[PDB]
This record gives structure tokens, sequence and C-alpha cells, in this order.
């Protein structure tokens, strides 16, 4: 998911 | 009072939405301005988030899933505290470039929504809520929405949320001292029912966008439309301090 990679 | 210094020193500042004032107020444009600051105030919190003590104790799918479940009460939250800061609750301080008076609150058609979060304004003043109270009240909110079933680590989660409970004891640390408690446990209650609303209006237009000409971000069409949906269907639910 776009946030589960941004967050990492 | 270490854990006071911690969330005073990582309290985010503001936050412009990037709103076009010299255009007309449209519904489009409204919610379009209030999507690109729900995505911008997530950068926030997210880092806010991190730097929060214990809170990288989590497991890190935790993490994020308290994150994606809790944004809405945290952002509103918030934005009713800088209203009652910055305009005494006449109108929402949503940004300082997008300020809701009554008009923008009817045009917006969430004006049964806007009034909730007025009166969770005015409360602040209403109960003379000082700002250490606001900060682990916000912090605590955090950890006030979680999966039925549970997270991966559930247990790390419970004695951080204690933990957290025993902080805003503190910071009002025996008649006051428990009926603020009992004060306080209401009005954090009371975030929950208005982000709820929030989260069946937004994903209600998430779903109708492209009819009305609204642009949500990218990661907020994720969490809308993965994560909320969580929440409106019962596998998700608020922990109330009363029922
Ligand atoms: C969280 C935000 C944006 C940040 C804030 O200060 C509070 C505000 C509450 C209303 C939300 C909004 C983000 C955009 C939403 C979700 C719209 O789609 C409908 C309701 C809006």
């Amino acid at each position: 998911s776009s946030f589960r990679d941004w967050y990492t | 009072p270490i854990f006071l210094n911690v969330l005073e020193a990582i309290e985010p500042g503001v936050v412009c939405a990037g709103h076009d004032n010299n255009q007309p107020d449209s519904f489009a444009a409204l919610l379009s301005s209030l999507n690109e600051l729900g995505e911008r105030q997530l950068v926030h919190v997210v880092k806010w988030a991190k730097a929060l003590p214990g809170f990288r104790n989590l497991h890190v799918d935790d993490q994020m899933a308290v994150i994606q479940y809790s944004w809405m009460g945290l952002m509103v939250f918030a934005m009713g505290w800088r209203s009652f800061t910055n305009v005494n609750s006449a109108m929402l301080y949503f940004a300082p470039d997008l300020v809701f008076n009554e008009y923008r609150m009817h045009k917006s058609r969430m004006y049964s929504q806007c009034v909730r979060m007025r009166h969770l304004s005015q409360e602040f003043g209403w109960l003379q809520i000082t700002p250490q109270e606001f900060l682990c009240m916000k912090a605590l909110l955090l950890f006030s929405i979680i999966p039925v079933d549970g997270l991966k680590n559930q247990k790390f989660f419970d004695e951080l949320r204690m933990n957290y409970i025993k902080e805003l004891d503190r910071i009002i640390a025996p008649t006051s001292c428990s009926r603020r408690f009992y004060q306080l446990t209401k009005l954090l209650d009371s975030v929950q029912p208005i982000a709820r609303e929030l989260h069946q209006f937004t994903f209600d237009l998430l779903i109708k966008s492209h009819m009305v000409s609204v642009d949500f971000p990218e990661m907020m069409a994720e969490i809308i439309s993965v994560q909320v949906p969580k929440i409106l269907s019962g596998k998700v639910k608020p922990i109330y301090f009363h029922t």
C-alpha cells in the first residue's frame, strides 16, 4: 500500500 | 514531568490547506481543499505519532493500523482546539487559509457535522481545558480505536494505553480531581460519534467523487477505501470510557 511504503 | 516535555516538544505546528480564497465557495472546492489539508495534516500526525513515548514498542503494523483508524478524531480534536484558541468557537479553524463560517458550513453540505464540531470546540471553553490537558487527551485519542478481535500485539497496546490514561490522571493530579476526570473522559467519548459521522460522509463522498468533481489525494483515497470501511462495517471500533 502507498501508506505502508511511505511509513516505512 | 518528562511526558509533558515530550508532548509539548513534538506537537505539530500550523498547517495551511492550500485553499484559493479568491475562488467562490463551491462544494467541490471546499471539499477538495479539506481533502488536501487532511493529506497534509496526516504527514504531521505520522511524524508526531512515531515520536510519542512508547509508540515504537508497538508492532509496526499495529502502529500503522491505529494511525489509519484514529486520524479523523485526532484531527477533529486538534481543529476544535485551534477554533477555541483563535476564533473563540464562532467558526471552524481548519487551517489559517480555511476558516469555516456558517456559509461555508452550509456549502460544504456538512452543516450538521460542523455543528457538532463547533460544540466540541465550545466545550474546550465551557470546561476550561488547559493546554496540558488537551495534549494528554489528544495523545490518548491515538489509542482509542481498535480491531474488535485485536491487533497483532494487543498486550503492548493495552499497556501503552493504560499509561496514557495515568498521564492524563497525573496532569489532572479528589472531588474535582475526580469529577474532572469524569468530564474529560466524557469529552473524549464525544469525539467518536462525530468522527463516525465524518467517516460515513467522506466515504460516501469518495464513492461519488467523479460525479461531484471532488479530488481526493492518493493516501486519503486509500485510507478511506480500505481502512474507514472497517470502522463503518463494525470490524474496527472506538474504545469508550463510558457506555
Ligand atoms: C480531517 C479534516 C481535515 C483536517 C482538519 O483540520 C479536520 C477535518 C475534519 C473534516 C474532514 C477533513 C479531511 C477531509 C474530509 C475527510 C472530507 O472528505 C469530509 C470530512 C473532512
